[PDB]
């Protein structure tokens, strides 16, 4: 894993989008409690998959 | 990668397994030949979706 | 090591800890079967042994 | 993986040493910009000259 780098643009990165789009789901999943319609896996339920 | 694929070596689990082709040398188990075999793939009818 | 009989290798880094990992001599290379030496890493994905 | 790193930066234990690729859903560093940057500019002028 320590040596094995990845070329910017990779997916893999973790400065990469996927890594800024995990951490903005990761942090703003639990905004909304699950009973509510604003839920973000309630209005979307396909971004979890 | 054009000609050859990707070699089968033992990935992780998923990691799909073509670049767009599969090859890789398989030792065949019945006898004491080394063979080396190839798979191409054409997508075919709403393959990415 | 001359007066014991050693051989000892130093490595940096592995490129897969999931590959089997031998250390070979060979006066030729690019042909496995010139060697002289060959010792497998003996924890595996180990290096400096 | 954060309780790795922490017992990693006190002791050492590698119990059950590799970690199972299929035990990974975790991202890759990046190569420096700054430095690939280098290397083109570099292939560049050569081709130039």
């Amino acid at each position: 894993r320590s040596s094995s780098f990845v070329k910017p643009g990779s997916v893999a990165s973790m400065f990469s989008p996927a890594g800024y789009l995990t951490e903005l789901y990761r942090e703003a999943k639990d905004l909304h409690f699950s009973s509510s319609a604003y839920h973000l896996d309630n209005r979307r339920p396909d971004l979890a998959d | 990668q054009k000609y050859l694929g990707m070699l089968q070596n033992g990935y992780s689990d998923s990691t799909s397994a073509y670049v767009d082709n599969i090859s890789t040398g398989l030792v065949v188990n019945n006898e004491s030949k080394l063979e080396a075999y190839k798979i191409t793939r054409v997508k075919t009818d709403d393959y990415d979706k | 090591n001359k007066t014991k009989n050693y051989i000892a290798s130093v490595q940096g880094h592995l490129m897969n800890a999931d590959y089997t990992r031998r250390l070979i001599l060979t006066p030729v290379e690019n042909n496995y079967y010139a060697r002289l030496f060959e010792f497998p890493f003996s924890p595996n994905t180990i290096l400096n042994t | 993986y954060q309780q790795d790193l922490t017992m990693l930066g006190r002791g050492g234990v590698s119990k059950n040493l590799r970690t199972a690729n299929s035990l990974v859903g975790l991202f890759l560093p990046e190569y420096n910009p700054a430095l690939t940057d280098y290397w083109q500019t570099l292939r560049l002028r050569l081709f130039n000259l």
